[PDB]
DNA sequence: CCATGATTACGAATTGC
DNA sequence: TTCGTAATCATGG
């Protein structure tokens, strides 16, 4: 729960205590990447790049990740859509409603649930150019992901091609599950059953299952 | 219309095809596109029981399907193998289809394509124009490969185009990065279809303040401002970074044949692409021959360690020397300079002396035939030359003579006449040169970069990668680009499929295979007597042929858990399974409770693995014979490539039989091969140990009895020889493993040892051995000190060599490149190894005589060094790399680095490499017991002066020295006593 | 992984871990194999004393309510669970029961999934029911089903307590008299309605008493159990040979004995003596005689006899000569398959009742002389293995195992 | 009791500036 | 996948 100063924008990063023992190294990378980053307008704004850092890692068990953020109307919190217009979040909400049997709903937020963390591998992306910022973020993304993996219980990946060889990216052996594309053609995502294996392992890991219904918005 | 194939590649678009690249006699390039299908093998009933008809079906005939599952039996009542003979069909499907009871599912689609269409991957063919339809310029489409490729013509020579590249970036403290470090130099070697070898270098301008560029241009270089105004014929071009990257992208986009780079898939191409993208949004595009698919560069990884590959789809082969060298054969260090050391070498004579220079002459009358020509070829772009493998010299004047070379170098005078020359490390520090940049540095770095670029071509021609690629593509039935990317489990399916189709048999496994569960040491290390080396001629393939060990020729496995049933089973085994038709092999049990396991193999009908091995051996022998009778260099290279390919494919069978997920899994056959090999090795060791030559007759130590069953050969231990009468020698046996056997003769006459070794080889091959087991005399070793086949040093004389010949200094196991040991320990080990080699030849060494002398010398030298303190600090400096990728809490190195950062304005980053040493107070005396050494590590800076209140912790270095020396030598108790006297600790041997 | 097979397998492992039993070798092997598969495919995974509370031996006030009282007997305890074989405490091995009993137990178990396991009391080849543990069904409910299948059932008392009751000696005596069972009552286990915890009461007290000698009594087909006699002639029940050796009994000495209101039992030796088990094994054998061998927990004969076992083991009529024996085996129609599916060495071992591990160790240390598929001569190779006196006894009795083996091989050759 | 033996853990053997 | 050295703990002479 302190603050650090950076030469370039956003010029100030506020961090939680649990993020202390890696965040130092983070700055030494952001100094050699931000100069080329600010040339092109990107979503979200640079001030909102590191707003997910506030969520503590102690009371979280499940990690959900995406390869890229929302190209348009990004907010900083991954997989968040206040207007419920993104295809991925709509499909996720429909799948959750089908699994839980709830018919009436207005929206879903993954940040409301206590125990799961929404994360993005690449923390920034230019509007209209999907996955055009891998080179800038690669090392920072790897460092942050290996910090998350040391505290979560089970980690689930979205997208087969995006996370094809995610095991080699992380040195620490941790229970990992890789899923299919969130919006795969031929209704491939409709048959996905990762939300059950997740809490089967959670119970097997002597951890309380996740009450998914808390993520609903009414 | 006559075309020779070069490469076969695939397109991974929505509609997949297969592409063939070929060259005609004139030099034009022709691309042919085929449709790629999915191949399935089915039984006749399944073929007639398909509701949707397949796209096309071709009959295969009668095939016999055999279940090769292995079942453990505890009695001697064995059920016979169940085999089914039926008609089989081969069907093709444009898209993937699931078949309930398909067979032969462990073979690739490209192999099926090649075998069904009867096409060789590198054969020369006279195509037919009827079946080819033109779709673009240089790209045709074919639909009936069977008839278009029916005619075959003899091979004809074709031209080729090559590209070699080298990159030099900017760095001051750490490894270069795209974001802060620019590119300074690029070097290119270019070979077109006309046979003209161009060579150029591009230099950056951003570090060349205007007047300096004016002077450089006045010297003779060319300055360009736009991409279009560059000419390839001018050696040095001085331009900006953006233009440099544009030129690099344009060069990499051409339709070459080979782009060869040393570790360029990780650093060079990646850096070029990243920097080009960062500076300008313009990318690099690879296009398909039919102009239907466009891709961008993205180097991907394969785990086997990590190997990087390019995603091109235009037919060009992006080839990397690093991976090929790592997987082809094993060295000590895989650096470029070390490979150049071990590759380009020669012997030269000193023709002049005086001042600080020497004149060396090199000709075929000094070393061998062909070494001088290769050295002259390398010398064209060389700048530094290594002499005596110890000193480095700068070339001043070089003249290539008619059949040799002469070069003048700068080195101190040496009292000799014939020396050794090689190309290796360069005494150039790139870090200091970038601090004060100037034209002299720029030109010197350009020369170094162009030499680095040409080294790739020299190594490519030295290793013969082209011919090896062609031979592998032909033999393995695989595309050219896939030859050096797959392991043994993939390069074996082609010949196996061909043999299965010829034999008309299929092997099926209808269960799951459970995951069921030696180092040799020489009798002594120091010898001081001549050692004769014999090489077994493919021991495991011959064992497999002799025992007929194949999965489908295993009658059964009989096990027993007690001696009564074991004896009853043995009696019935000898009763109802008699030799020589059946062979019974004892093996180690696979379960903790079984006491006896016996495998039974039938030799009435030949198996599958023995047939493949015999075919490979016969082909290799034929190619050896054809090579020995060829005069053209191209034919010699082709035959050598073919024989090497056959060797490397025939030496992989033993590993593949014991691999769970292979196509030749046979666990009992694996045990049988190992057991028979061990029995043969032990029998030869027993018969050779003690055999002596008395008068003109020879005696062995045991009867020449067949070690498996009764045989009709003569079994008289006494044999009659033809050597001179006066010889009275005694022989000893020391070392023996699968691929070699060692013998010891007590003399120092190399010619006598060679002739007696030849006579022994003849007698052993003719009389002692049996069936297709034979040995070959390899070499004679002198001054042998060894710990294993991994670690040993000696001097080697070949079989075809006399006494007045240059020895071969064999030395391996040691690295001499481990940058975390010392600068002083290496020198001391070198000095004492030289002393050991020089003193072991005196004659009166025995066992407890050399150890005393070497220990006394070590004690005296160490005491003198400790009492003198004359060694400089730079000889005791160690290095490490700073990185925070550490587990645990402290890992004291991080604390030391942080303390140094706090207490010194100079900063050490998280990528820099820092030096450290062991510093203790100047008043502490010699200590025997030792404690945590991590406390005494101190960071040595550029301005660090060792004060009068400090000294170097010598005991650690001396302990490592004595440990490594004591790893050698024979006596153990003396070494223990010496080590306890010095440091009071127990050495860790082996 | 999208198919439901992996997740079904995962709940299968979850259930197995919830009901883990290290005794069953097959179950543990399957669990280890599936754990290896999971930890290799996913690179990592997260993976009857405790059913009984502290024992009560003093009077105390009880909470009023409804309780079920059952008698714990003095005998070897076995636990039977679905998907696993029979299990006895301590050793972790299994036993052999008739297939009809196993089928009845399976029919009892699969009816209600809440029954964790069933309790078996074994004492001198007699299997009886004592108690059961189920999270949903009371043991009284399944007692009727067990009795319906023909298996014996214990005496259960359903008592409703209204006021405070002290569980003193007199109340225990009243409960024992109300139970009225001839078999020994080693303890009383009571379960409260709606409570999953199991609580048991066993009063005990110690004294010192003399023993005249230790004998052994006949129980049946080569099964013997030691019998100790005292000065007063009253019999003290002993569990097995393991209990006898762990108690460190000594002949003609005063020993400490834990007594009930009806029977007194020897208790284990908790002293800090340096006595070694190995020499106690030979001393007790010498005192009882060299004609007995320790078949684990019991004693077995060494009698010659020889020919009067294949009839007994095969359950056929008596035999006189070889030819009529062959004919009697020939006319057999059902048991004959046992001859055609099971080996000869194992059949002879079963006929003479030797142990498995001990006999396997014995036959791996001596040499034979086999002729015409028959054994004629034998001798020892290493004499160290005869350190165990039982091995010496089997070595002495080997001259009859050889003959019965020869006869079985002869009849096997004659039949086919 | 403590010298000796055996585990554990660390990290280069790495390669291209 | 290897080897190699230090730091720690554990065990029988």
């Amino acid at each position: 729960m302190n603050s650090v100063t950076i030469s370039h924008a956003p010029y100030t990063i506020t961090y939680h205590d649990d993020w202390e023992p890696v965040m130092s190294q983070l700055v030494e990378f952001y100094n050699e990447v931000a100069s080329w980053l600010l040339r092109d307008e990107t979503s979200p704004i640079p001030d909102k790049f590191f707003i997910q850092l506030k969520q503590p890692l102690r009371n979280k068990r499940v990690c959900v990740c995406g390869i890229d953020p929302y190209p348009k109307d990004g907010t900083g919190v991954p997989f968040e859509s206040p207007n419920f217009t993104k295809k991925s979040i709509k499909e996720i909400a429909s799948s959750i409603s089908r699994l839980t049997g709830v018919i009436d709903y207005k929206g879903y937020n993954l940040n409301i649930i206590d125990g799961v963390i929404p994360w993005n591998y690449y923390l920034s992306c230019k509007l209209g150019e999907t996955k055009s910022h891998a080179i800038y973020w690669d090392k920072i993304s790897k460092l942050l992901l290996q910090h998350i993996t040391k505290h979560v219980s089970v980690l689930y990946c979205l997208g087969k091609t995006d996370f094809s060889n995610i095991r080699a990216k992380l040195e620490s052996p941790v229970t990992t599950i890789v899923g299919y594309h969130p919006a795969a053609r031929d209704h491939q995502f409709e048959k996905d059953r990762s939300f059950e294996i997740i809490n089967v392992l959670l119970e097997l890991d002597n951890k309380t299952p996740i009450n998914w219904a808390q993520g609903f918005i009414y | 219309m006559d075309v020779r194939c070069i490469n076969w590649f695939e397109s991974h678009g929505e509609n997949r095809f297969l592409y063939l690249k070929s060259r005609c006699r004139n030099g034009e390039t022709v691309f042919i596109r085929f449709p790629h299908y999915f191949y399935y093998v089915v039984t006749d009933e399944i073929y007639q029981s398909l509701s949707p008809p397949p796209f096309n079906a071709r009959p295969m005939g009668k095939m016999r399907t055999i279940d090769i599952d292995e079942t453990i039996s505890y009695n001697l009542d064995i059920k016979d193998r169940k085999c089914s003979v039926a008609d089989m069909w081969l069907i093709e499907e444009p898209k993937k289809r699931s078949i309930q009871n398909a067979t032969m599912d462990e073979f690739f689609n490209i192999s099926w394509f090649y075998i069904s269409n009867g096409i060789s991957p590198d054969g020369c063919y006279s195509l037919d124009e009827q079946y080819l339809t033109k779709i673009n310029n240089g790209c045709y489409h074919c639909d009936d490969p069977r008839n278009c490729f029916a005619k075959e013509i003899p091979r004809f020579d074709i031209p080729r185009s090559y590209l070699f590249l080298a990159i030099a970036c900017h760095f001051d403290k750490k490894f270069p990065s795209v974001f802060i470090n620019p590119i300074s130099h690029t070097s290119y070697c270019y070979i077109d279809l006309s046979g003209k070898r161009l060579l150029f270098t591009l230099i950056n301008e951003e570090m060349l303040t205007e007047q300096e560029i004016q002077e450089a241009v006045d010297r003779g270089c060319l300055r360009i401002q736009s991409l279009m105004e560059m000419d390839y014929e001018r050696e040095l071009v001085l331009c900006s970074e953006i233009v440099l990257l544009r030129i690099a992208k344009q060069l990499l986009e051409l339709t070459f044949d080979y782009v060869v780079t040393f570790n360029g898939h990780n650093f060079d191409l990646r850096y070029i692409t990243n920097r080009l993208e960062l500076l300008t949004g313009e990318k690099i595009i690879f296009r398909s021959p039919d102009k239907k698919e466009a891709v961008h560069l993205c180097i991907y990884e394969r785990n086997q360690n990590t190997t990087f590959h390019v995603n091109n789809n235009n037919g060009t082969i992006f080839f990397d020397l690093y991976s090929f060298i790592q997987k082809s054969e094993k060295l000590d260090s895989y650096k470029l300079d070390s490979i150049s050391k071990n590759a380009f070498s020669c012997m030269g004579k000193v023709l002049n002396r005086g001042v600080r220079e020497m004149t060396f002459i090199g000709d075929d009358t000094t070393d061998a035939k062909g070494k001088a020509d290769t050295f002259a070829k390398v010398l064209t772009t060389g700048n530094y030359v290594t002499v005596d493998e110890d000193i480095i010299c700068k070339v001043i004047r070089k003249d290539i003579l008619e059949n040799g070379f002469k070069v003048v170098l700068s080195c101190p005078t040496l009292p000799n006449d014939i020396y050794k020359l090689s190309f290796g490390k360069d005494d150039i520090d790139l870090a200091q040169m970038y601090k004060d940049y100037n034209l002299n540095i720029a030109l010197d770095m350009a020369r170094y970069c162009i030499h680095d670029a040409c080294l790739c071509q020299y190594l490519w021609e030295y290793y013969g990668v082209e011919t090896k690629t062609d031979a592998g593509a032909a033999t393995y039935v695989l595309p050219q680009s896939m030859v050096f990317e797959y392991r043994a489990s993939t390069i074996i399916k082609g010949p196996l499929l061909k043999l299965l189709l010829e034999t008309k048999t299929i092997l099926v496994r209808s269960e799951t295979k459970q995951k069921f569960p030696k180092v040799f040491a020489p009798k002594q290390k120091m010898f001081s007597n001549n050692v004769l080396i014999f090489d077994y001629n493919s021991l495991y393939p011959n064992v497999c042929i002799f025992g007929n060990l194949s999965p489908e020729t295993l009658v059964g496995v009989v096990v027993s858990t007690n001696r009564l049933e074991e004896e009853i089973n043995n009696q019935l085994l000898l009763q109802k399974y008699p030799p020589p038709r059946y062979i019974t092999v004892h093996c180690e049990p696979r379960l903790p409770n079984l006491i006896s396991e016996i495998a039974i193999f039938d030799r009435s009908i030949e198996g599958t693995i023995p047939r493949l091995l015999r075919t490979f051996l016969a082909e290799r022998a034929r190619y050896k014979k054809m090579l020995k009778q060829a005069t053209s260099s191209t034919e010699k290279a082709i035959y050598d490539s073919m024989q090497y390919t056959y060797k490397i494919v025939a030496n992989s069978v033993y590993g593949l039989m014991g691999f769970r997920n292979s196509a030749l899994y046979s666990y009992a056959s694996a045990k049988s091969c190992t057991s028979i090999g061990r029995r043969m090795i032990l029998y030869l060791e027993s018969v050779l140990n003690g055999a002596e030559l008395s008068n003109g007759m020879l005696r062995f130590a045991n009867t020449l009895s067949n070690p498996f069953y009764m045989d009709d050969r003569d079994i008289n231990p006494i044999v009659k020889t033809s050597l001179p009468i006066d010889y009275r020698f005694r022989f000893r046996s020391v070392y023996g493993d699968t691929d070699s056997v060692f013998t010891e003769i007590d003399s120092q006459d190399v010619d006598k040892s060679i002739e007696i070794a030849k006579e022994l080889e003849r007698l052993i091959n003719s009389r002692v051995l049996f069936n297709n087991f034979k040995i070959e005399f390899e070499a004679v070793y002198k001054n042998l000190i060894m710990q294993s086949k991994k670690k040993y040093t000696t001097m080697k004389y070949s079989a075809s060599s006399n006494s007045k010949s240059v020895p071969e200094r064999i030395n391996k196991g040691t690295s001499e490149t481990r940058r975390d040991v010392s600068k002083f320990h290496k020198n001391m080990i070198k000095t004492y190894k030289t002393r050991l080699s020089e003193m072991l030849s005196e004659g009166r060494m025995n066992s407890n005589q050399v150890c005393i002398d070497i220990l006394r010398s070590l004690e005296t030298d160490l005491r003198s060094e400790f009492d003198s303190r004359s060694s400089p600090l730079e000889l005791f400096m160690l290095s490490r790399m700073h990185h925070s990728n550490y587990k645990s809490a402290d890992n004291p190195n991080m604390y030391l680095v942080t303390e140094y950062n706090k207490n010194n304005p100079e900063t050490i980053e998280l990528g820099e490499r820092y030096y450290f040493a062991y510093i203790c107070p100047a008043n502490v005396p010699w200590t025997k017991k030792l404690v945590n050494i991590k406390t005494y590590e101190t960071i040595i800076d550029r301005s660090f002066k060792l004060g009068s209140n400090q000294r170097i912790f010598y005991e650690v270095y001396f302990k490592r020295l004595t440990s490594e020396i004591v790893n050698l030598l024979d006596n153990k108790v003396l070494c223990i006593s010496f080590f306890q006297r010095m440091f009071g600790s127990r050495p860790t041997f082996y | 992984m999208t198919s439901s097979a992996d997740l079904t397998n995962l709940k299968e492992l979850l259930s197995l871990y919830k009901s883990l039993r290290f005794s069953d070798s097959v179950a543990i092997e399957k669990y280890n194999s599936l754990v290896e598969w999971g930890t290799s495919t996913y690179w990592k995974i997260g993976v009857i004393s405790d059913y009984y509370d502290e024992v009560k031996n003093k009077p105390f006030n009880i909470d009023p309510g409804y309780y079920i009282f059952l008698p714990v007997y003095f005998g070897s305890v076995f636990i039977y669970s679905k998907g696993k074989n029979m299990v006895e405490l301590g050793s972790g091995n299994s036993f052999q029961i008739p297939d009809e009993i196993r089928s009845a137990c399976n029919k009892v178990l699969d009816s209600d999934n809440g029954i964790d396991f069933l309790r078996f009391v074994l004492l001198n080849n007699r299997w009886i029911m004592e108690d059961a543990i189920s999270k949903y069904q009371s043991p009284v409910n399944i007692f009727k089903l067990a009795s319906e299948y023909g298996l014996n059932i214990p005496n259960y008392l359903e008592i409703e307590i209204e006021e405070d009751t002290l569980f003193d000696d007199e109340l225990y005596s009243i409960m024992e008299r109300s139970f009225d069972d001839t078999f020994p009552k080693i303890s009383i286990s009571y379960i409260k309605l709606g409570e999953l915890k199991r609580q048991v009461v066993d009063f005990f007290k110690f004294s010192f008493m003399y023993i005249e000698s230790i004998k052994v009594d006949r129980i049946g087909d080569n099964i013997f159990i030691p019998s100790v006699i005292t000065k007063s002639g009253k019999k003290i029940l002993v569990k097995d040979v393991d209990h006898l050796i762990r108690s460190k009994v000594r002949e003609h000495t005063f020993v400490k004995v834990k007594k009930k209101n009806t029977f007194s039992i020897l208790y284990d030796y908790d002293g800090n003596g340096t006595e070694t088990r190995g020499e106690v094994i030979k001393r007790i054998i010498d005192t009882i005689g060299r004609d007995y061998y320790v078949n684990g927990k019991y004693f077995s004969k060494v009698g010659i006899a020889g020919l009067k076992q294949l009839t007994n083991k095969l359950d056929i009529n008596e035999c006189a000569t070889v030819d009529e024996l062959v004919d009697e085996i020939n006319k057999s129609g059902t048991v004959k398959r046992k001859i055609k599916n099971q080996s000869v060495f194992d059949l002879s071992r079963e006929c003479l009742g030797y142990p498995e591990a001990d006999f396997i160790t014995l036959v791996n240390n001596m040499r034979f002389k086999i002729e015409n598929c028959k054994v004629v001569n034998f001798n020892i190779e290493n004499t160290n293995c005869l350190n165990n006196p039982s091995i010496e006894t089997i070595y002495g009795n080997f001259n009859q195992f050889v003959s019965i083996f020869n006869t079985v091989t002869d009849v096997k050759k004659r039949l086919f």
